[PDB]
This record gives structure tokens, C-alpha cells and sequence, in this order.
């Protein structure tokens, strides 16, 4: 309690109460702890935080789905960029639908 | 004596009577002589259901309910 | 410290101030500011 | 009209106004 | 400019006026 | 001639191409 | 130059004709 | 606003955090 009061950690003050434990390690590994948790059904989660971000198991579990970080980040730039990605194409691709509807009437002939 | 499900939501308000209940019903000592029964613990005013092969709901609202008092209520359903 | 974060789950997404506030800026600003911030995180990372 | 002018012109407007330019285009093409 | 007015200009210039907006953009933006 | 004929496609507008492509599907 | 010449001037040359107007357009488009 | 400090502050958020960024993002848009 005393710890909780004055922390980073401070909203988990009432999910510390009773009986609890911790899943403590060094890598995000959220989908082997809630993959060994549906094992046994009784036994709840009932969240805390990972990565420094404080949640709960309804937001674990859809967590648990994520690729590698910097792909991530490079896939940031690409939404970023997917406007101007979506209306290069629809510049282009009326020259290209033309050459291609060409294509296909030779390959009907 | 067929199936319990509970119901509690640290996320919202905390009450510890449902949670006591819990560890209570959690026990070796009690799921291996229930076999038949099945418990379940769902995280998200607490909700206890109980239903019985009998044709029973055991309905309760651990929130405004004492730690044994809601085992106390349980044992007497269930040993009829 | 109260990080404050995970409003409520039966919600529709509410956004944390710092998180989001990011979003809506990005958005007003024009392609111009966003090229240039897209020519920094390219040179960043890749 | 002019070709830089227009280029100009979307830089200036902004995420979801290019969006409604491109959902337009769409509609006439 | 207007959004209705910039869908139309689009639409009245050639294909060769258009592959100049598709160079200019890019480079602009990348 | 072979390049005038892509020259006449080149030169054409995005609104009558909207009625070149569309007949091309119809026939 | 009018649409209607266009149409049908893709139907009627033949295979080997419109293989050569594909090449030139890519350079072009 | 500041083109550094809106590119450093992108790098510096977490995974989950780029994540939530990415996502809304795409419902926003489209």
C-alpha cells in the first residue's frame, strides 16, 4: 500500500486487494501468460501494466496480437503517406487502365 | 451443483466479497469433490449465478453481502 | 503519480489528452508540414 | 487551369479535405 | 481553392497535364 | 497513323474518357 | 479525337496493330 | 507544430502507443 500511494504506479491501489501476485519479466511475452491463464478458466487477470502503460485483461488480450516495433514505425509513414499513395494512383491509373483494357482486347483476339 | 459463474469488476468499483468468494470456491479441496460443477470468473454490482440441474437460478448480489455470508447462503441451496 | 489512463471499457474510444491531441494536430496541418515531418522520420528510420 | 497551382493547392488543404477530393473523383470517374 | 471545384479542374486537363501533377506531388511530398 | 491515334488518346480529356472505357465494357 | 472513333478503332485493329500502341504509351503515359 | 518535436515525440512512444496511433489513424481517414 504504502509504495502505491506514491508512485508511477498510483490506480492500482484498489486492484491490491486480498491476496495477489505478479507476472514480472523482461520481454513483452503477453501472449504466452494469457495463453497459459485460458488453461486453467477459475483463475482471473486482472491486468496491471505492460510496457509502462497501465491497462486491464479487456485490453490485454486484444494486445497480445502485435508484429515486431520497427515495422511498425516505418508503417506509421505509410498511412501517413497513403493519401498522396491513393491519389497518385488515381492519377495513374487511368493511362494504365487504358494500356491494360488494350491488353485485354488483344488477349481476346 | 452444476455450474457457477461470477461476475465482478475491479475496473469499476471494488468490492471483496464476490472476490473473497472466489479463493473460497477455488479451492482443491472443493473442486475436486464438485467435479461436476463448473466455475468460471469473468473480469470487466458484482453478479453471482448458480445453476442448478434442478431447475434453480441462484441469483446474488455480492455487493451489500458479508464474506462468509455468501458461502453461508451457497451451503444451504446447494445441501437443500 | 495517477497515470489516469483506460477511461472505460463500455465507451465509445475516448481519447487521452497527450495520445490524441497529436492526431487532430496532424491533421489540420497542411501536406507542406507533413512532408518535411515525413522526410525527418524517413531520415530517422526506414 | 494551371498544373502547380493545383499541387499547391492540396499541399495547402488539409488530411480529410484530400479525402472528399478523392471520394468526388470517383463519383465523376 | 474549393473541393468541388479542384475534383472538375482534374478531370478537364489532359493525360499529359496529369502525369506533370503526378511528378510535381511526388517531389513535393516523397 | 499509329502514333497520332495514341496522340488523340494522350490529348483526351478525364471526362470523355469516362465515355471511352464504359463503351469499351459495353461492347 | 471524338470518343467515338477511339472505341471503335480498339475493337477493330487487329492483335499485332494494338501491341504496338501499348509500347509507345508507357513512355508517353 | 515544431517539425522536431512532433518527429521525436512519434519515436519516443511505445509499441502499444504506435500502435493506438496507427489505428486510429485508419478509421479516421478512408
Amino acid at each position: 500500500k504504502p509504495f502505491l500511494e506514491d508512485s508511477k504506479y498510483q490506480n492500482l491501489l484498489p486492484l491490491f486487494v486480498g491476496h495477489n501476485m505478479l507476472l514480472v519479466s523482461e520481454e513483452p511475452k503477453v501472449k504466452e501468460m494469457v495463453r497459459i491463464l485460458r488453461t486453467v478458466p477459475f483463475l482471473p487477470l486482472l491486468g496491471g501494466c505492460i510496457d509502462d502503460t497501465i491497462l486491464s485483461r479487456q485490453g490485454f488480450i486484444n494486445y497480445s496480437k502485435l508484429p515486431s516495433l520497427p515495422l511498425v514505425q516505418g508503417e506509421l509513414v505509410g498511412g501517413l503517406t497513403c493519401l498522396t499513395a491513393q491519389t497518385h494512383s488515381l492519377l495513374q491509373h487511368q493511362p494504365l487502365q487504358l494500356t491494360t483494357l488494350l491488353d485485354q482486347y488483344i488477349r481476346e483476339q | 451443483v452444476k455450474q457457477v459463474r461470477v461476475q465482478f469488476c475491479p475496473f469499476e468499483k471494488n468490492v471483496e466479497s464476490t472476490r473473497t468468494f472466489l479463493q473460497t470456491v477455488s479451492s482443491e479441496k472443493v473442486r475436486s469433490t464438485n467435479l461436476n460443477c463448473s466455475v468460471i470468473a469473468d473480469v470487466r454490482e458484482p453478479c453471482v449465478d448458480v445453476l442448478f440441474g434442478d431447475g434453480h437460478r441462484l441469483i446474488m448480489r455480492g455487493a451489500h453481502l458479508t464474506a462468509l455470508e455468501m458461502l453461508t447462503a451457497f451451503a444451504s441451496h446447494i445441501r437443500a | 503519480e495517477a497515470l489516469a489512463g483506460a477511461p472505460l471499457d463500455n465507451a465509445p474510444k475516448e481519447y487521452p489528452p497527450k495520445i490524441q491531441q497529436l492526431v487532430q494536430d496532424i491533421a489540420s496541418l497542411t501536406l507542406l508540414e507533413i512532408s518535411d515531418l515525413n522526410e525527418l522520420l524517413k531520415k530517422t528510420l526506414k
